[PDB]
């Protein structure tokens, strides 16, 4: 039972913009 | 009968000092006393002297430490001692226990020695902190003493022939070397640092990277026991609640992990493997020989702790083994065999064999096994996280010398590359964090099937034959898993896009009254999006399945085979819970190892990537060039050559040239920036190159403050600033930004235009004091005139009180022929590069003359208006349901154990079925549940939060920009879609397995809860803590990675500008300090997280030892019968993972709630209520024809707070007089264009519409029948015809009227589709008179009888008379308006007008005529 002990690496192209 | 130190048996008799005063077995213990006793009571004055002064000056304790040479190795072998010495605590106990006396002297001088190292140990650190060491000559003293008197009483045990058959000769002939060897490190440090019999003390000092001033992170200078359980990180982490942790609060970084020293050994090893090897390229075995060459020496460090923590696991299970086995058969014997000399020696195998022995062994072993795991973690995280840093400035390296080709960057764009940065890198830094796995977790796995062979027997083969049937089911679904979130997550790309385009372009869709409309355009593809998410859904409840219903059906197979298919060895309770203690340290790594295979798989694709990237073409190794040869591809074709050309120093270069005749190719080969094939570059600033200033025809600017890219990280000065400011027309250029000098400029920041990007790109050229300065273009893009001929008369006077070369290379031939010398290039090749006479001579000059708040409220409003009670009552009840289950099937298997071995037995095996049949099924409707709430929370809630943006007035998005909406829109969305779901299923999994097993180790053990209540105290503040440190740390990542990555786009795009300035070394540590910021707090993240892991895990240890003892306890005599104490054993050690993870999830629930939190405050703002106060088709006509708008004195306002506008303006709109009404633009121009539209706050006044009442009509039917125009055009993708009418959609014929006797005829009939054609993201290439023409065919179709109009921002003279031919069309066809131009010298064609500046009625004119002839209204129209 543990998901960010799993790969936590995801892909991400669209990121934070502003703000 | 008193407590006597020897014997009191046969009248102290063993007292007798006759037959030597050494053969006498008690007084060699006697001895023993002395040296501890000794240490004691000489190092307590020197410990509590020290203890008070730190209780008056403790400020500098943080300052400075040097360790002694041989530090590691003394805290190593104290360790092991004081294990040995637990032991023979342990024999003494089990021996003394046999006869009518208390026999003191065999756990005396072992109690007492105990406590001697522990105080060694605490006098070696007191003086460690403090360099003093000539006052350890008392513990080297001490252990030489210590030494010689175990060697008396080893020398005696082998004179009364022991051997090695009893156990304290073993155990005293081990501990004998230990107080040897360690004496031995004693007189190392006496040889080393030569402080006592030496004449000349060597004297060493602390390390620069302590004695910097701000380092917090100290972990590489820390002694041994603060590296396993990080106690440094207290002062820190108790620090993060009263002070939160700014970036100037983490530390610099020690020099161990600073991303240059990292980057200097990676390249050490890169060019010792090609020089000895023949490899010709560094390509992508060699990166990979060079990684392991460089970070071995700690990766097989880590390795080495995760092999060790493995053994050291399977010492829990075979702990639980023998507890249960001497726990069943009466307690029979409980006495020793052996008699030496009157005194009883504990037979080994009954030492080994003892239950509260065993029981602190068990104990023991768990603080290695869950302190060399934690060690594990972290040496293979910090390895991993050095690669980022040297493989970031690796991939940087190459980044200044990639060549601008069309060949190098003509494949690969910006965006290739900074994937490249965050995907690729992070992909590969997770596999050497997953490294220990792939060497140790076949150890685990491979010795965990051997051992539970030997436990149990062949059917824990087909049990363990099920679950190595688990991983490729778990490496399948992720497959599967990974695939769905690949089309779901580039199909949400699309949808965030669109919705970028349709929340961009507020103000122009609510005009045309089209967020309805465009609202749905959006619906559309989030239901295919819906789609894909729940298909996403259905393979995460699989692995959630999998997860907690593979070790289940492995159970029940193990049992139901072992009595019923094999009946061969019958319970045995100690064989039944060996076994489900050892599935479930199998259960943990197979799950995790199916990741391992994924991640190794794709490190392997990673390195590739990464060997492609750094093996592509490279750009190379006062003016003049003789050869003329200059290419792109490096060899073959020269795209300029014949390039013959001088210009030396003082000289301001005019250039000239063809459409496309090698201009920027001439530049930049000046620059050294093209594979020069033939021809030699002579260079000298008045062969190296000096700072060439430079502006490319795209212009380039980082995205940063407007000062920040016109200094450009130089020094600033007001002066120059000033004057290039002035210059340039900057001061109006500042202030078309509402910030100006302090508003994040260009790209990811306030959206700019052309000819404003273009004229800041030309100020840094100039301000930045340099040895030449090139324009390439800077008059093309911008159309005003006057501001080139002041930048150029201005760059010719700058420059001539400079005396520094200058090059404009354009077509403006204003200026060619007469003041410069100036060069052609005809056909790629160079003419002539001469005077302007010269060019009077070669027939050229013919064209010149042409809070820290947290979840509950936020979490019960995201639960509550999110799942619905139906489905919320049907997943808690499940969750609950299931885990009294998993309760029943453990206790079941006790009952049966119990009363199996002390003999209804197949009704307990088929009970055991049904009761693994209905765990396998609650979890299944568990995983549904979860899984399905969450699909259902993401519905509701992006149709909320898309209605309350469309429901929305305008001046909200006045007030936030559109990156605060995007970002709580898209990004929020993914949180609260496909991490919060899986987050639920996890977290209320992980407390409820807590709830579970406590009450489960209190059910067993009644004496546990006085000793969990302080227990829980403890774990309670430790949980406090670490959620304020861990959130805090987790932003610091997020906002950190962000500006790196920011970094990585903003030079790639600039790249040429940037080798221009030879400025390449400055970037280089901007990106090296960003790394350092980006590292430090990536690895307070990992060590806070190690900090909360061995301090909870502790606790569990804590809980194994308080459960097994009481157990054990109240089974020799209450008589538990054994089945509950392995029942409560095998939950025992499960506490230590659960607390883990019911901390952490709770972190990144918390994380992620907020990201939920955030949508509903955006929620809460609601205005703009459609309120239609008559009866709605009674007020207006069918459509208003009349055009008789009559404004009374309608008042503005925005806030309603200091200062109305409008006043008194009781104007009119006659039918057909299309009132062109122009007034001051900075006052009552802008405001009174948006209020006219119902879309402002008239507070007062009377707005009528035809004479009826505009203020009770339906204001969706009211915003369709008056059309407009803009100032700055966009155009909404889609159909044409959806750009035309998407609300309508009515017909082709009324678009072959619009698109062709609008305008834009020869562009839509030369179109590929015509009028149903994809709009290409706004029509990149078609005009801006398409703004207009779909002006005039939304006012003819629409029933548009008014028509709103507002000027041209950027526009063609001819384009601005076809605008003045539709608008004598639009009146034509129309017949009503009401027009406001800021373009104010071509305004005066009305019919009647008025100007009304700083809100008054000053001027009227109902003739134009009488404009002109009277004081007020000419002087603005002069
Ligand atoms: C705890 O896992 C495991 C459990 C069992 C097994 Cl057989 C293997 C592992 C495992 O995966 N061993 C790899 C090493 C590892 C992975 C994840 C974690 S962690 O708990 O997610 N801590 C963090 O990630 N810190 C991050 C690091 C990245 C930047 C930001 C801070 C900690 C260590
Ligand atoms: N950096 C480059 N990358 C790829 N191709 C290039 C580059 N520089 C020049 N070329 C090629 O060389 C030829 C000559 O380009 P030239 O220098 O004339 O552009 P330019 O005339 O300065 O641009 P513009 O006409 O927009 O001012 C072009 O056809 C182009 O394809």
């Amino acid at each position: 039972m543990l998901s960010r002990k799993g790969i936590i690496p995801e892909e991400y192209v669209l990121t934070r913009l502003a703000e | 009968m008193p407590l006597a130190f020897c014997g009191t048996e046969n009248h102290s008799a063993a007292y007798r000092v006759d037959q030597g005063v050494l053969n006498n077995g008690c007084f060699v213990d006697a001895l023993n006393v002395v040296p501890h006793v000794f240490l004691l009571f000489i190092t307590f004055p020197i410990l509590f002297i020290g203890w008070g002064s730190q209780s008056s000056k403790v400020h500098i304790h943080h300052s400075t430490w040097l360790h002694f040479p041989g530090h590691n190795l003394r805290w190593i072998l104290t360790f092991i001692l004081l294990f040995v010495l637990v032991c023979e605590i342990a024999e003494g106990i089990l021996s003394d226990g046999v006869t009518e006396s208390r026999h003191l002297h065999l756990y005396m001088p072992a109690g007492m020695a105990f406590m001697a190292a522990i105080t060694s140990v605490v006098y070696y650190h007191n003086i460690e902190t403090s360099n003093f060491p000539k006052l350890l000559i008392a513990l080297l003293i001490y252990w030489t003493l210590a030494f010689i008197t175990k060697t008396i009483k080893f020398v005696k045990f082998y004179d009364h022939a022991i051997g090695f058959s009893q156990l304290r000769f073993c155990l005293t002939g081990l501990l004998v070397i230990l107080y040897g060897m360690l004496l031995l490190v004693e007189v190392n440090v006496i040889r080393v640092r030569r402080y006592i019999f030496f004449k000349t003390p060597r004297e060493v000092k602390p390390p620069e990277d302590l004695q910097d001033l701000g380092v917090r992170f100290l972990q590489p200078f820390v002694n041994l026991l603060s590296k396993g359980t990080y106690w440094w990180m207290n002062a820190f982490i108790k620090t993060a609640h009263k002070k939160p942790i700014d970036l100037r609060a983490i530390a610099k970084l020690p020099i161990a992990m600073r991303a240059l020293t990292n980057y200097q050994r990676l390249c050490v090893a890169f060019d010792a493997q090609a020089r000895k090897d023949t490899q010709s390229p560094q390509g992508a075995r060699a990166i990979w020989r060079a990684l392991c060459h460089a970070f071995g020496r700690r990766l097989i460090l880590s390795s080495t702790f995760r092999i060790l923590a493995d053994l050291l696991g399977f010492a829990g299970p075979l702990c639980i083994f023998g507890i249960v086995d001497h726990l069943g058969k009466e307690n029979h014997v409980f006495q020793p065999k052996t008699q030496f000399l009157g005194v009883y020696f504990v037979s080994s195998q009954e030492f080994l064999g003892n239950a509260y022995v065993l029981a602190v062994l068990l104990f023991l072993a768990l603080l290695l096994q869950r302190t060399f795991l934690q060690a594990s973690y972290y040496v293979a995280i910090e390895t991993g996280i050095n690669l980022r840093g040297a493989i970031q400035t690796k991939i940087y390296n190459k980044i200044m010398h990639m060549s601008t080709s069309n060949l190098s960057m003509g494949e690969m764009t910006a965006g290739q590359i900074c994937n490249l940065v965050a995907i690729d890198t992070n992909q590969l830094m997770w596999f050497f964090f997953l490294c220990p796995n792939l060497w140790t977790m076949p150890v685990q796995i491979i010795v965990g099937v051997i051992l539970l062979y030997y436990i149990l027997g062949v059917s824990a083969l087909i049990g363990a034959a099920v679950i190595i049937l688990l991983a490729p089911v778990q490496y399948f679904v992720a497959t599967k898993l990974s695939q769905a979130q690949r089309t779901t997550l580039e199909h949400s790309n699309e949808r965030l896009k669109q919705t970028n385009e349709m929340l961009r372009g507020m103000k122009l869709l609510k005009l045309y009254a089209w967020e309805s409309i465009f609202c749905s355009r959006v619906e559309v593809t989030r239901r295919k999006e819906m789609t894909s998410l729940r298909a996403f859904a259905v393979y995460t409840s699989i692995s959630i399945f999998m997860n907690t219903a593979i070790p289940i059906a492995a159970v029940l197979i193990t049992f139901v085979g072992h009595v019923s298919f094999f009946k061969e060895s019958d319970l045995s309770p100690s064989v039944a819970f060996a076994s489900l203690s050892l599935f479930h340290i199998l259960v943990t790594p197979l799950f995790l190892l199916s990741s391992v295979v994924r991640s190794t798989v794709k490190a392997l694709v990673s390195v590739q990537k990464l060997s492609e990237f750094l093996s592509s073409a490279e750009i190379r190794e006062c003016v003049q060039i003789i050869g003329g040869f200059f290419t792109w591809t490096p060899d073959g074709i020269p795209t300029l050559s014949n390039i013959t050309i001088r210009i030396p120093r003082g000289q301001l270069t005019m250039i000239v040239g063809q459409v496309g005749c090698g201009k920027s190719s001439l530049l930049l080969a000046t620059l050294g920036e093209m594979q020069k094939v033939s021809g030699a570059v002579f260079w000298n600033s008045n062969r190296s190159r000096g700072p060439v200033a430079y502006a490319s025809q795209k212009p380039w600017l980082l995205n940063a403050t407007v000062e920040e890219n016109i200094t450009f990280e130089s020094p600033f000065n007001k002066q120059r600033y000033k004057m290039v400011i002035e210059a340039c027309s900057l001061q109006p250029d500042i202030d078309i930004l509402p910030h100006g000098d302090q508003t994040q400029i260009g790209e990811r920041g306030i959206n700019l235009s052309g000819g404003q990007r273009q004229r800041i790109s030309v100020a840094r050229a100039l301000y930045q004091q340099t040895n030449v300065v090139f324009l390439d273009d800077p008059f093309s893009a911008l159309d005003v005139h006057l501001s080139d001929h002041l930048m150029q008369a201005g760059i010719l006077e700058l420059l001539r009180d400079d005396k520094r070369t200058v090059v404009l290379v354009t077509h403006k031939l204003q200026y060619l022929p007469h003041a410069d010398w100036i060069i052609a290039m005809k056909d790629g090749t160079i003419q002539r590069e001469g005077t302007l006479k010269d060019f009077q001579r070669s027939e050229c000059q013919l064209f010149e003359h042409w809070q820290r708040a947290k979840i509950p409220w936020r979490a019960c409003t995201k639960y509550l208006s999110s799942a619905g009670i139906l489905l919320l009552s049907l997943l808690v009840f499940s969750q609950l349901l299931k885990h009294m289950v998993l309760v029943a099937i453990d206790y079941w298997l006790a009952k049966w154990t119990d009363s199996a071995l002390v003999l209804d037995q197949s009704v307990y095996a088929m009970v055991f079925t049904l009761l693994c049949s209905l765990g396998i099924v609650l979890c299944l409707v568990t995983s549904v549940t979860v899984e399905w709430t969450g699909l259902k929370v993401a519905k509701r809630l992006h149709r909320s939060l898309l209605n309350r943006i469309i429901l929305a007035p305008m001046r909200f998005f006045e007030t936030t920009p559109l990156g605060s909406i995007l970002n709580r829109f898209s990004s929020d969305c993914n949180t609260i879609d496909q991490h919060i779901p899986s987050t639920l299923e996890c977290l209320s999994r992980s407390t409820l397995l807590c709830v579970s097993a406590l009450t489960v180790i209190s059910y067993v053990t009644p004496v546990f809860l006085v000793a969990l209540l302080p227990l829980a105290v403890v774990c309670y503040f430790i949980q406090k803590y670490f959620r304020v440190a861990s959130r805090d740390l987790q932003q610091l990542d997020d906002t950190t990675q962000l500006p790196l990555v920011s970094h990585f786009a903003e030079t790639v795009e600039g790249l040429t500008t940037i080798r221009a300035f030879r400025y390449e070394a400055r970037f280089q540590q901007k990106l090296l300090e960003y790394t350092d910021s980006n590292n430090i707090a990536s690895l307070f993240l990992t060590a806070a997280n190690r900090w909360l892991e061995v301090c909870m895990e502790y606790i569990g240890a804590c809980v194994v030892l308080i459960a097994a003892a009481t157990s054990i306890s109240n089974s020799l005599h209450r008589e538990l019968s054994a089945g509950l104490v392995g029942l409560g054993l095998t939950y025992a050690l499960m506490v230590s993972n659960y607390l883990n993870w019911m901390v952490r999830n709770l972190a990144d629930m918390e994380i992620q709630l907020g990201a939920v939190k955030r949508i509903h405050a955006l929620l809460k703002t609601e205005a703009e209520s459609y309120e239609g106060l008559l009866a709605p088709s009674l007020i207006p006509k069918n459509w208003p024809d009349q055009g008789k708008i009559q404004i009374q004195n309608l008042s503005v306002r925005y806030d309603s707070s200091l200062k109305p506008v409008l006043k008194h303006v009781n104007t009119l709109i006659s039918p057909g007089q299309k009132i062109g009404i122009c007034g001051r633009t900075g006052s009552g121009k802008s405001s009174f264009s948006l209020a006219f539209f119902r879309m402002v706050d008239m507070f007062e006044g009377r707005i009528i519409i035809d004479g009826i009442d505009i203020a009770k009509l339906p204001l969706h039917t009211l915003r369709s029948r008056l059309s407009i125009i803009l100032q700055d055009p966009v155009l909404f993708s889609g159909t044409i015809r959806f750009n035309l009418d998407p609300e309508k959609k009515c017909s082709d014929s009324t678009l072959w009227e619009a698109l062709e006797i609008a305008q834009l005829k020869l562009v839509v009939k030369a179109l590929p589709g015509g009028l149903d054609a994809i709009i290409t993201e706004g029509g990149e290439n078609f005009s801006q008179g398409q703004r207009q023409l779909f002006c005039l065919a939304r006012a003819f179709v629409r029933k548009t009888s008014i028509f709103i109009m507002d000027e041209a921002t950027a526009s063609i003279d001819m384009a601005t008379e076809n605008i003045l031919q539709k608008v004598v069309m639009t009146a034509f066809a129309d017949r009503t308006v009401v027009t406001i131009a800021h373009r104010v010298h071509t305004i005066l064609s009305a019919d009647l007008v008025m100007v009304l500046k700083r809100g008054a009625i000053l001027e009227f004119d109902k003739p134009e005529t009488l404009l002109s002839q009277k004081d007020s209204v000419f002087a603005s129209f002069v």
